[PDB]
């Protein structure tokens, strides 16, 4: 390809003209800086650094006094230094002669050096007498004269450090030898051996050789690396082909007489190992981070590579240009004869190249995605035991906490009855169920979840943030918006006084009120209050109960659920917010249940919420719960009570007592809310004085009631998600959880290439360059274990990962907290229940040939039961080859499955899975051609012992246009939108159980229940997070898995 | 005392880590001569700017030497013994052959200028009558103005008798002193296969 | 270097197919062209131009000026306007907090946040993002993807093309801005191509943008490029992929694989954008779930594809514009 | 019913790693507090209380001077103590040895106790000579060594 | 210890106890010579304790 | 220390019996010389690492 450049110089074409050199120093008097001299200031720091042509200029002692440098910072006024820097720069005058000839350039560098010492030294005492010695017309000839007229052999100039206020001692000093011809250079460079530690580099500035001289060895490697860095860059553009301006061709320094580290450091740089990057490469500490990379590159050299790197180490005296790299000099040496180049050169051809180490000493913990089966062959490895992290670097908490919007907090889902009759035979049956249940309490396994995850410490950070953003800043909120409700509650102990509707306060003088005080309940009271006002009038906007109405809250220990609820209406006229309870303090009146006959207790809206009873026996329990409802139905107009144990007996006897009593029938509807503690199986009954006569009053099937009706008993209830700290290669049997720890950077690749047998996600981060420890975090996921322990071939991609060590696993400071329970989307949870239900059916039946999934992802593999059984996936889109080839016992026939009953592949022991149905394309719009597709789906079945599962989506109406909590799974009109996809349409339920009963034979629609919720949430340990908790039981219900298992 | 305990807090001595900056030891040791030709430097001479006490560190950048490494040369051109890879030395003065007011002496004036300011803060705590605090601030005037007469000879005569010395025979070591922060001499032990060195 | 308006930065030109057939005779001919081309890379003379002129250091002063005019003065911007997008990106490292829609901040006490950090790519990601939202709905005004939708960016080394894209919607409800790549750092999850069979990766709008492969041979190259499109057509609804070497064989075989596979045909249209590095001959394929059946799906003449199809070979490639002085 | 728990410790898994113990004390120099150390102030009151792992730490006499504690309140600028507390925390260095083995935890509690008195006491004069006595890999074994090498029966 | 501890605690006694003595030579304000010859005695007294 | 802490952990006395081998007793005791002529060898002179 042979890359093009341009021999554009730099240090030469920077020196000003002689007759004009007057201006660019002193007569800078008239204007006033601002832009050139740059100055940043991190915060004890700063960096004032004037530039061009005032850089490369060294400050003369004594006159390095002056207030400028005297002002070290201590504090800086951006007005002081702009005026103050001028005061100094003004007073700098350097001896010169005004010339007439247009072909003369003033010699800055050496000339201003004389003004530094004070013209004491002869090289500066020569410029005093005849200052016209600095007017050169040709580079090199500039210096030549200041040698012949001295008899001296070499002048040496001290270089000053970059900053102006960093008044320390210089690291190195540069030296300029008198050398005209080529046969001259060879003499100085050869005599340059046997002399401490010196460096030259490739080409030269003005055509005169100049070497470097380092003070103390240690202060060599830090300069030698600062250059090797800026040269891996010049060969990035010259590798892609671009007109590069900068000149030297090869920036990499050359170590003449040198120590031993610079050897191992010279070779590693010569053969360009790095690849791209561009992540604000850390300039400080780059030295060691580069020298670490040097070692690990050697711990890989496949003989041939080793041979070379061990030679350039042992040699270290010739620059190793790479063929096309060498040509660039040859194309410019003929472009101008008489120009000096480093004589000793060696030329490459095939390097050869191998790997490239992706380094970047930036910030951030790097996340990985370990893929099963690579190139390498893994057989019988060690056990690489990690352990003991430390409380400061890794913190593990068992939560999980979630974050949403304020509008996402308040929300609920409504539910509506179905049956109009309560038969006298199933009324004594429904009784026996609730009686037989009550004795043996709900599943103890389900219990170690209700007590843990709490909305108290879940919406904790949501409100804590809005507290602080009030103590400072903030603007508008407007009376009534769910924001005015939020801040008048969650945060602040005082009152939020309003000015002109919008101003919301706005000024506290400086006394700052204390934060509020919620108590695992207040947030449930408020969330319900909003829903009461909302259920009253669907039309949005209000939350300020119309003046001179009185809401009465009932609770065991109320306040500040009423202290907050009250001062939200403080603005609007006369409102009464009264509370009753069995542990209440003023204003709330203390009173035990079932109340004295004396009390009158009158209101408009009542929210009853008591449960303080050990009670004992089912009969005493029944009488308390029922009677509290009756002493609330009369007390208010639009009141909603709270029943525990919604068992279809208890709940349906409540409707009974109320109905036959008053005006024949009451309009009832139970509801779930957000801020309930995800799964508390407690629901709220809502009663209203009807309109006419209700059609379907009672609850027939009762799915929401049923969520409670599924907790059975305790078997081996414990789970307790633990930790691990040890890896065994292709060795099954690891109880669910996660393992953190720490390993050596030299074996970090070996660790990763093993965790793939247990999971997918894994984070890693080193703390600081030197510590050489890289703590890992890995989550055990069973959705992967089924695709790993299939056969025996361990394989893996060991090669790839190893190309990260040393730096390439990220750098991170501060503390980091990883939870024990993560967080997932409500949809991702629902599928884990389709499988937890289905994994039950498959591993029980006699003989199977295979489990064949039709449509969907390569995922859904889980519940391939057993691991061994043939697993077929018929879908049009999927990645093939290696996994099917790596005999993980798979195959994917990429014909878009045609389910048109024309010709279907079947015959014996065939287990089919249909969780798709939603059209071959994302459309799913074929809703009437679906009941036709399911009609021609089951039709043509004479394949003996075959079974297949199919999924749905139904209900709609009373679960959307009444819900008013569109969190994630919301619906539009009749279309159901979930997560991604496009709106999917429902298919009339009754019609499915109307037809097919004459065509097919077996059709059992099983819904995933609470056992599936606990079990699947126990293995993956993925806690919900409100919102989806309330919306869950409704959605999960109307996706029945129809299993046609006949002959 | 208020900020001395902030200095002697970080350490009394320090070492230099392989390729990089200094390493202060959290210990508070007293200094001894045995440490000199071995390891550790007296930390009250390092230059890393401390954010606590900027006064104890200011009176220290007031001990800086004023010289240059005049590498003999005409001693090695004559072919003499030199125990170093290359020869070197350190004369302690300059020239000021043309300077109006001698330089070397004007640097001394800055020592007195700020060292006398420190003396006042003791005559404010022990507050003695003007006459006492004056008769000391008057002594530093005489002391300093004497140095201005020595400045001439100590620059262009007692500096030629030094530049000669570094060229003599029998003198073969480098006692380089510029930059106290990082200088250690060389060990040249005569080793034997058996026995001790 | 050049200077324009903020509204002149974000912008693109669309292109539409023409032929409805892909004859079985010119399909092996079109193949031979792309095969014979691939070996001998594009004109080396054309090369010493792509590497030089960069939109990185072209829109450099445009954004640098709006950075300083924020550290002092400034007034209104309004959430959403291509200005709110500009300042919430190009300049500032912190967050641009809003007060009453119009006030845009407005008062920092005196700590001054550091300037941002674009990287010869971020400006191309954002410019495309605007064009995605725009192609979705021609009618102007939005740039705030409706709440609770999730855009997923795919790139070799992404961020802060996502750090910026995210905190532009920080105000409006719950949005997810996820990124994948072969050199990514947190939040972006690291993953190599062609991805493990485990990943689910779901979203609404996907912008795929990877090219890290020396590859070697034309056949291995073809298989990578085509398969990345398929693992994106299923993953999203309104997704646009990025193909290299738009040679009328490669590009027209992409339409082929997608068409016969799913619901008979997909609505396709390739586009060019501003902030591309003037002439990079790389174009973006845009796929959508049709409406009915498309009339003219394939590319007959292919002029935009042809811009790439004209680089022939190296003869006396060097130019290097010099100086003179006589 | 038999309730379930978890044997998750606290005071043990709080002590930092030896090679990294460098950072979590002195090199806290580079960042600047704000969140950790909590401070409320009812109004003659207040309660500045830095936490983890700077709690359970006892202040060495004399070096319990320094303007931080000297500032009793009298008045507090939420800017003074944030800058002032840094000035102190900066200057705390505790003797240690940098290790290579990944299965070693530095012993804070007892180690920083020695820095309090001034290394006068033998239990602190033992840690001066060989500071590597604080690098334990297993709890209990940490203290056991600081007994066998003293003949002492109990430290307080 | 480099400089003995026990004695350095005494220096704090003198440091602030002497400050209290000044507030009496401001009310009874005696000429510098008097107020000085007492603040000079505490120097000798304290340096003995060392 | 450290070595003393890990050496005394093994014990300060052993018995040479078992027909060979050594039987270090994991306990710290003193010598006193009165038990010289028995089955107790001072464990610091063992040679075992």
């Amino acid at each position: 390809w042979h890359y093009t450049s341009i021999n554009n110089d730099t240090r030469v074409a920077l020196d000003p003209k002689p007759n004009q050199i007057r201006t660019i120093t002193k007569p800078n008097t008239v204007p006033q800086l601002g832009t050139d001299y740059l100055y940043t200031f991190n915060s004890r720091s700063h960096t004032l650094r004037l530039l061009g042509p005032f850089q490369y200029f060294n400050f003369s002692e004594t006159d390095r006094g002056h207030p400028l440098f005297r002002l070290p910072l201590k504090y800086i006024p951006a007005d002081e230094l702009i005026d103050n820097l001028h005061s100094w720069m003004r007073s700098v005058h350097l001896l010169h002669v005004r010339s007439e000839d247009n072909t003369l350039r003033y010699n800055w560098m050496l000339g201003v050096y004389a003004r530094s010492t004070n013209y004491t030294t002869p090289v500066g005492q020569l410029v005093v007498n005849a200052p016209a010695i600095l007017n050169y017309s040709n580079p090199q000839d500039a210096f030549n004269s200041v040698f012949v007229a001295l008899g001296i052999d070499y002048i040496d100039i001290p270089i000053t450090n970059s900053n102006i206020f960093d008044d320390s001692s210089t690291p190195y000093n540069v030296r300029i030898w008198h050398a005209p011809t080529m046969t001259e250079v060879n003499h100085i460079l050869a005599l340059m051996r046997k002399s401490t530690l010196v460096s030259t580099h490739s080409s030269w500035h003005w055509n005169v050789l100049h070497t470097f001289h380092y003070r103390s060895e240690s202060d060599m490697i830090d300069h030698f690396a600062a250059k090797i860095l800026e040269d891996w860059r010049q060969k990035e553009k010259l590798d892609k082909g671009a007109l590069v301006e900068a000149d030297r061709v090869i920036q990499r320094l050359i170590p003449l007489s040198s120590s031993t580290y610079v050897q191992r450091l010279a070779a590693i740089g010569a053969l360009y190992p790095n690849e791209f990057t561009e992540n604000v490469l850390d300039l400080s500490r780059l030295s060691t981070a580069l020298l670490q990379l040097s070692d690990t590159y050697y711990q890989h050299a496949n003989d041939q590579l080793r041979r070379l790197y061990r030679r350039m180490y042992n040699d270290s005296r010739t620059l190793y240009m790479t063929q096309r790299h060498q040509e660039l000099l040859l194309a410019q040496i003929t472009a101008d004869p008489n120009i000096l180049l480093y004589p000793y050169t060696y030329i490459f051809t095939t390097i050869p190249t191998s790997m490239n180490y992706i380094s970047n000493t930036g910030q951030g913990r790097i996340k990985h995605s370990l893929t099963v089966t690579g190139a390498t062959e893994h057989d019988t490895v060690a056990d690489i035991v990690l352990g003991q992290t430390g409380e400061d670097v890794i913190t593990i908490s068992m939560v999980e906490p979630m974050s949403i919007a304020v509008e996402d907090m308040y929300g609920y889902v409504l539910d509506t009855p179905t049956r109009d009759i309560w038969p006298a035979d199933e009324q004594i049956e429904q009784k026996g169920d609730a009686v037989a249940l009550y004795d043996t309490k709900t599943s103890r396994a389900l219990g170690m979840f209700n007590n843990t995850v709490r909305i108290d410490d879940l919406l904790s950070p949501l409100l804590s943030l809005v507290y602080r953003t009030y103590i400072k800043g903030d603007t508008m909120t407007m009376t009534q918006g769910s924001l005015d409700h939020l801040t008048l509650c969650a945060a602040v102990d005082s009152d939020i006084t309003f000015v002109g509707n919008r101003m919301i306060a706005p000024l506290p003088e400086g006394y700052i009120p204390k934060p509020m005080h919620r108590n695992n309940s207040t947030m449930k009271m408020l969330s319900l209050y909003v829903a009461l006002k909302k259920l009253e009038n669907f039309a949005t906007n209000s939350y300020l109960m119309a003046p001179d109405t009185s809401i009465i809250l009932l609770g065991a220990e109320r306040e500040p659920a009423v202290n907050i609820l009250r001062r939200f209406n403080r603005n609007v006229s006369n409102v009464r917010i009264i509370g009753m309870g069995d542990r209440a303090v003023e204003p709330n009146i203390r009173v035990r249940v079932p109340f004295p006959i004396d009390k009158n207790i009158s209101a408009d809206f009542i929210i009853c919420d008591i449960n303080s009873y050990e009670d004992q026996s089912f009969e005493s329990m029944f009488s308390e719960t029922i009677s509290v409802v009756t002493t609330c139905a009369s007390a208010a107009t639009r009141a909603l009570v709270k029943i525990n144990h919604p068992s279809e007996y208890m709940i349906n006897s409540v409707i009974e007592r109320l109905s036959q009593l008053g005006g024949v029938f009451y309009h009832t509807a139970l509801l779930k809310t957000a801020s309930q503690n995800p799964y508390s199986y407690e629901t709220y009954i809502y009663i209203t004085p009807i309109a006419a006569a209700v059609r379907f009053p009672f609850y027939s099937n009762s799915a929401m009631i049923n969520r409670y009706m599924t907790a059975v008993a305790d078997d081996e209830m414990p789970i307790i998600p633990s930790i691990h700290t040890v890896i065994k290669g292709h060795s099954n049997t690891y109880s669910p959880g996660l393992f953190c720890g720490c390993v050596d950077v030299q074996s970090a690749p070996l660790a990763l290439s093993q965790l793939k047998s247990y999971c997918s996600e894994a984070t890693t981060w080193r703390v600081d360059s030197d510590d050489n420890l890289v703590n890992i975090i890995a989550r055990i996921d069973p959705a992967r274990i089924a695709l790993e322990f299939r056969t025996r071939s361990n394989t893996s991609a060991y090669h790839e990962y190893q190309r990260y060590v040393p730096n390439g696993l990220g750098f991170k400071v501060r503390k980091t907290r990883e939870f024990r329970y993560m967080h997932r989307e409500v949809t991702f949870i629902h599928k884990l229940m389709m499988y937890a239900l289905i994994r039950e059916q498959i591993s029980l039946t006699e003989n199977m040939t295979q489990v064949v999934s039709i449509g969907g992802r390569n995922l859904a593999d889980i519940s391939v039961v057993p691991l061994n059984m043939k697993y077929v996936v018929i879908d049009p889109a999927t990645r093939i080859e290696t996994l099917t080839q790596e005999k993980k016992n798979i195959e994917v026939q990429s014909r878009p499955f045609q389910f048109d009953a024309a010709n279907m592949d079947l015959e014996n022991n065939s287990i089919y899975l249909f969780i798709a149905v939603i059209m071959n394309e994302p459309n799913g719009a074929a809703t009437p051609a679906r009941m036709q597709m399911d009609k021609i789906r089951n039709v043509a079945t004479a394949m003996l012992t075959r079974t297949n599962c199919v999924a749905y989506i139904s209900f709609y109406e009373a679960g959307i246009i009444t819900r008013l909590d569109q969190s994630t799974a919301h619906k539009t009109i009749g279309r159901l939108k979930v997560a991604n996809y496009v709106p999917v349409d429902t298919l009339v339920e009754a019609d499915v159980t109307l037809m097919l009963r004459d065509i097919g034979i077996t059709h059992e629609i099983i819904r995933p229940s609470t056992p599936e919720l606990i079990d699947a949430c126990s293995n993956y340990g993925i806690r919900l997070g409100s919102t989806g908790g309330a919306v869950l039981d409704v959605f999960n219900h109307y996706s029945p898995v129809i299993k046609l298992v006949r002959s | 005392p208020v900020e001395y305990g902030i200095f002697i807090q970080r350490g009394a001595t320090y070492t230099i880590n392989a390729a990089g900056e200094f390493e202060f030891s959290g210990r508070n040791e007293k200094w001894d001569q045995s440490l000199y030709l071995s390891e550790h430097f007296p930390a009250l001479f390092s230059d890393v700017p401390l954010a606590g006490a900027n006064t104890i560190i200011a009176i220290m950048r007031l001990f800086t030497p004023q010289g240059f490494l005049r590498t003999d040369d005409l001693a090695i051109a004559a072919n003499f013994p030199r125990a170093s890879r290359n020869p070197q030395t350190y004369i302690p003065y300059t020239n000021q052959r043309g300077t109006v007011t001698n330089e070397f002496a004007s640097r001394f004036r800055t020592i007195v200028a700020t060292l006398a300011n420190v003396v006042n803060e003791r005559a404010v705590q022990d507050d003695m009558q003007k006459a006492t605090r004056s008769c000391t601030k008057q002594w530093l005037r005489h002391l300093e103005t004497q140095f201005d007469n020595i400045a001439v000879a100590h620059t262009d005569h007692l500096s030629v008798v030094y530049a000669t010395m570094s060229n003599f025979m029998l003198n073969f070591t480098n006692n380089f002193s510029g930059n106290h922060a990082t200088f250690k001499p060389d060990q040249y032990v005569i080793t034997s296969p058996e026995g001790s060195y």
